């Protein structure tokens, strides 16, 4: 996502994004959602394994 | 095998172990840019006098 | 996955300093278990209830 390289699991989240803020973040400043570029639902992150 | 593999042992006790994942995650891949479409000046750049 | 999360190239470089994980997990559950152990010593005393 624009740059935003990542191995997971994308699913619909329902976190509450403002229009400015863009990519999402936790803790330990590791990317668990993303904003999509076409279609502005946030997508939430799961690792694999 | 999977807890054998983890205890690198051919024979295994009685009780829990917790395993290491050896498995295959990954399945595919997705690309999602902006829909942005003209060519960026270079021209101008490389190609000037 | 705390030090090279769902990363095959991470992982193959991180099996090149040996049983370390394994030591870290074995010593985790050495704990676990003790706490296990604290509590039954501790209120475990008669086994009539
Ligand atoms: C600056 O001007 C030069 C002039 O040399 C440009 O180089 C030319 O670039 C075009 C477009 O990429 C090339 O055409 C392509 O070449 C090959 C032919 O095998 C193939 O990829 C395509 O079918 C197409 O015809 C052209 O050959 C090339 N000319 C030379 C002499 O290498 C260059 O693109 C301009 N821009 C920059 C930023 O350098
Ligand atoms: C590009 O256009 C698509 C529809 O074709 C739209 O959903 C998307 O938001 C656009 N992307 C941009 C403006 O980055």
């Amino acid at each position: 996502f624009n740059g935003l390289t990542g191995t997971g699991v994308l699913t619909e989240s329902n976190k509450k994004f403002l229009p400015f803020q863009q990519f999402g973040r936790d803790i330990a400043d590791t990317t668990d959602a993303v904003r999509d570029p076409q279609t502005l639902e946030i997508l939430d992150i799961t690792p694999c394994s | 095998s999977e807890t054998k593999c983890t205890l690198k042992s051919f024979t295994v006790e009685k009780g829990i172990y917790q395993t290491s994942n050896f498995r295959v995650q990954p399945t595919e891949s997705i690309v999602r840019f902006p829909n942005i479409t003209n060519l960026c000046p270079f021209g101008e750049v490389f190609n000037a006098t | 996955m705390y030090i090279c999360g769902d990363s095959t190239e991470c992982s193959n470089l991180l099996l090149q300093y040996g049983s370390f994980c394994t030591q870290l997990n074995r010593a985790l559950t050495g704990i676990a278990v003790e706490q296990d152990k604290n509590t039954q010593e501790v209120f475990a005393q008669v086994k009539q209830i």
